[PDB]
């Protein structure tokens, strides 16, 4: 009869047939990931093509129902999600060119092999070995060689490709009634139609700048401390007044600073909280790791894992004969099938990763009651944030003492808290200016603020201004230095990490206030608290049915992303860094004072 | 006296194949001895919810006829086989009256009714113009008209085929795994009651 009833019946038919097609596709992808064989690749490709063609046909059918004659919010949300053209609005020649460009960038990044001139008999690919060289070497010219050679080869290959990519994506986005591709990416956080809880695409940039302005003093103090320690490590290269050299940050691009913990440790003489030896002494299997994670989730009141999870997940490396992807991934296959694919070792990192991925699984299980097209996070930030909060809670010394992995007579003094907080800052605080600068640069490129002949002059200028990192030697426009990273070269949004980082500490403060923790925020554990689990599960059960602002109201009581919980988390470290930076100079100069 | 001629519960519970919920099988059970303690004391049933009568007095009371309806549904849809419930199964597939006397027996059948490729031999009605009356069977395969336009027998836009297949797989969750449901309906009519319980010696 009415348009709304027609859309509801169409959505029922879509949900039922999409769930089965998505299951078949997901199972084919799982069979490829646990068994890398050519027939599995072919089956995966066939299932993916069927799924994509089905989504195209259903979107084409879905557009015939006008949005403004539907009043139910959930039905309108599913219809809005389905009615996106994607690349379908673009012409077939340009769509094929865009798909070819994306595939060839994926092959260039994945199969990019670079080695030293005059010694070309064997070469090293980035994923197998360049990571170890960037993370462990202490030689200035070796790291300079690796960094410049990889940006030379990858950037000189990817620069025309990226120039075509920006134009094609902008054409698709303006064909889809967006200002640019940056607006298309910012449309994930767009909330329309809810009174008071509306969020605009243009508000995201303003909120990111407003939060980063409060991030900036903590990052400046951390940068000054890291600069002083790197000056100790490398005596003459680093200037007291200038930016950090780009190739010395411990990773290939500067994404994380977590590989500088050895060089920049405050109290090396004091012990670490490493629990690897304790699990080795007690013979902890990977099954025991996941059972302890399940015990953590049942302690807070969340549902326990299904029988199908224990039967169908691969929690151990299969063997030499069978090949599998080593990356830890939680799979929501559909229809109540939840699995974890992780090559779990007996390490602290794998144990924390197990907590993180089981948090992903709990988030996936919670919105199983929702319709198929609403089975996602409210935004891209929440899905990662709910795993990161479990990673935060499990890493605490209280959790380790509670589960028996740490000695009950372990002395928790201020120095261990300072060095642990510094490690967490190098992982968490250090990625924030890089993430913000990268997303702001991509937004300005898509918006047309930066012309193609001035991309790199602005980019290094942005990096000196925001990240406080200087280029080793100047680069002209023949280089494509941003696209050497995985996310930008393969068409992925990058603001999810910034939003995830802020949502992580907002959720942590909300659950710790719920759990009646009476100390520092980093000393807080959310186990044994039913009310904290209930407050989490209220947001978890919604999925994408409700706006992310309303979900954030459900957890923290705020309608917007906030920066104060992060600053509260690192407040002991902030005072310690302010004490340690009395002699040194906080802040950097954008001039070429260290090296250029 | 010595009792023989038991009611055929082997051909209902232990059937090699069950019907779809849209075309649920109804077997009228008459003129035999119904031993209900065999069913109640079995550990193989997940749901044995009796409405309107208690299991303890089943082996004593006597009824004129017993209606055994058999079908397969999902795990999450077992709750809808009850008086007063709402859902796809209750509205469009199998409707129970509010004044229902009988028992709903359900058990997991992932072992038999699920294959690795997907078992699509079980169908359920997804759309109907109106809700079903109690104990009604709809086996019509006419195209559902959701819009003003005539369907003309072809599944196009706003016109959908009402019967949709379940895709049972052995790796599914417990809420999506196949459950075989047998509903026993007990009525007393003015005719001489012949389905009586076993008499102790
Ligand atoms: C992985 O693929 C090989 C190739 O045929 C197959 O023999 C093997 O059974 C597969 N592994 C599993 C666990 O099914
Ligand atoms: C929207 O539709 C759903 C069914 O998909 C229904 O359960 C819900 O109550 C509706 N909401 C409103 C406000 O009508
Ligand atoms: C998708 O593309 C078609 C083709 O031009 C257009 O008519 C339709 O409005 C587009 N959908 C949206 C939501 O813009
Ligand atoms: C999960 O919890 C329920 C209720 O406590 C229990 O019956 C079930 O056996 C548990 N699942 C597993 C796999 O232990
Ligand atoms: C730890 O506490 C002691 C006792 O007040 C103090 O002397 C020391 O400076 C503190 N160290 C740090 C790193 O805060
Ligand atoms: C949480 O509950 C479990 C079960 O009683 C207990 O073993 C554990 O010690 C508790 N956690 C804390 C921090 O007391
Ligand atoms: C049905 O099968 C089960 C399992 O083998 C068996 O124990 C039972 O006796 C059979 N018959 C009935 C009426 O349940």
């Amino acid at each position: 009869s009415t348009i709304e009833e027609q859309a509801k019946t169409f959505l029922d038919k879509f949900n039922h047939e999409a769930e089965d097609l998505f299951y078949q596709s997901s199972l084919a992808s799982w069979n490829y990931n646990t068994n890398i064989t050519e027939e599995n690749v072919q089956n995966m490709n066939n299932a993916g093509d069927k799924w994509s063609a089905f989504l195209k046909e259903q979107s084409t059918l879905a557009q015939m129902y006008p949005l403004q004659e539907i009043q139910n919010l959930t039905v309108k949300l599913q219809l809005q999600a389905l009615q996106q053209n994607g690349s379908s609005v673009l012409s077939e020649d340009k769509s094929k060119r865009l798909n070819t460009i994306l595939n060839t960038m994926s092959t260039i990044y994945s199969t990019g092999k670079v080695c030293n001139p005059d010694n070309p008999q064997e070469c090293l690919l980035l994923e197998p070995g360049l990571n170890e060289i960037m993370a462990n070497s202490l030689d200035y010219n070796e790291r300079l060689w690796a960094w410049e050679s990889w940006r030379s080869e990858v950037g000189k290959q990817l620069r025309p490709l990226y120039e075509e990519y920006v134009v094609l994506k902008n054409e698709m986005a303006r064909a889809n009634h967006y200002e640019d591709y940056g607006d298309y990416w910012r449309g994930d956080y767009e909330v329309n139609g809810v009174d008071g809880y509306d969020y605009s695409r243009g508000q995201l940039i303003e909120d990111v700048e407003h939060t980063f302005e409060e991030i900036k003093p903590l990052y400046e103090h951390l940068h000054a401390y890291v600069r002083a320690k790197l000056m100790n490590a490398y005596p003459s290269y680093i200037s007291p007044i200038g930016c950090l050299p780009a190739h010395l940050l411990g990773d290939m691009w500067g994404r994380f600073w977590t590989n500088l913990y050895s060089l920049t440790v405050p109290f090396g003489q004091k012990p670490n909280i490493d629990v690897t030896d304790a699990m080795v002494d007690q013979a902890w299997d990977a099954q025991r790791i996941f059972k302890e994670a399940e015990k953590f989730f049942v302690s807070v009141g969340l549902p326990n894992m299904t029988q199908g999870f224990w039967e169908n997940s691969m929690l151990t490396d299969p063997g030499n004969v069978q090949k599998a992807v080593c990356h830890p991934t939680a799979w929501d296959l559909g229809k109540g099938d939840f699995r974890i694919l992780m090559c779990t070792k007996v390490t602290m990192d794998d144990f924390l990763t197990a907590h993180h991925e089981m948090g992903h699984i709990q988030y996936d299980m919670a919105y199983a009651a929702q319709p198929f097209l609403l089975r996602n996070g409210a935004n891209e930030g929440f899905h990662e944030a709910v795993g990161e909060i479990m990673s935060l809670s499990a890493a605490t010394p209280k959790h380790l003492k509670s589960i028996g992995l740490l000695s009950p007579d372990f002395q928790e003094d201020n120095e261990t808290e300072i060095n642990f907080l510094l490690k967490q800052a190098l992982t968490i605080v250090g990625t924030l200016p890089f993430t913000y600068m990268l997303e702001k640069w991509r937004w300005m490129v898509f918006k047309g603020e930066i012309p193609k002949d001035q991309w790199m002059k602005k980019w290094w200028e942005m990096k000196r201004e925001i990240v406080g990192v200087v280029e080793p030697v100047p680069h002209d426009e023949t280089y494509c230095d941003p696209a050497s990273l995985f996310h930008v070269s393969n068409d992925y949004s990058f603001i999810r990490y910034y939003t995830r980082t802020l949502y992580q500490f907002q959720f942590q403060e909300a659950l710790c206030q719920a759990a009646k923790h009476e100390g520092p925020l980093h000393k807080c554990d959310i186990s044994n608290s039913t009310e904290a689990g209930q407050k989490l599960f209220n947001m978890l059960r919604l999925g994408k049915s409700e706006p992310w602002t309303l979900a954030l109201e459900n957890v923290v009581g705020a309608k917007n992303m906030n920066v104060r919980p992060l600053l509260n988390y690192f407040e002991p470290l902030f005072t310690w860094l302010k004490d340690q930076n009395k002699n040194s100079f906080v802040g950097w100069s954008t001039d070429w004072s260290p090296y250029a | 006296p010595n009792i023989t001629n038991l009611c055929p519960f082997g051909e209902v519970f232990n059937a090699t194949r069950f019907a779809s919920v849209y075309a649920w099988n109804r077997k009228r059970i008459s003129n035999c001895v119904a031993d209900y303690s065999v069913l109640y004391n079995s550990a193989s049933f997940s749901t044995f919810k009796c409405y309107g009568v208690s299991p303890t007095k089943l082996n004593d009371l006597c009824f004129t006829n017993v209606y055994a309806d058999s079908f397969v549904i999902r795990g999450d849809e077992v709750r809808q086989i009850a008086p007063g419930q709402t859902g796809k199964i209750a509205d469009y597939n199998y409707k129970l009256p509010d004044d229902f006397t009988g028992c709903v027996i359900a058990w997991n059948s992932n072992n038999l009714d699920s294959k690795v490729g997907g078992n699509y031999n079980y169908l359920y009605r997804l759309f109907r113009k109106s809700n079903l009356k109690p104990f009604e069977r709809d086996i019509s395969t006419e195209i559902y008209q959701a819009g003003s336009t005539p369907c003309n027998g072809v599944e196009g836009f706003n016109c959908y085929f009402p019967l949709q297949s379940y895709g049972f797989q052995p790796t599914y969750g417990v809420g999506y795994q196949p459950y075989r449901v047998v509903v026993l309906s007990f009525e007393l009519l003015h005719a001489p009651a012949t389905v009586c319980g076993p008499k102790k010696s």
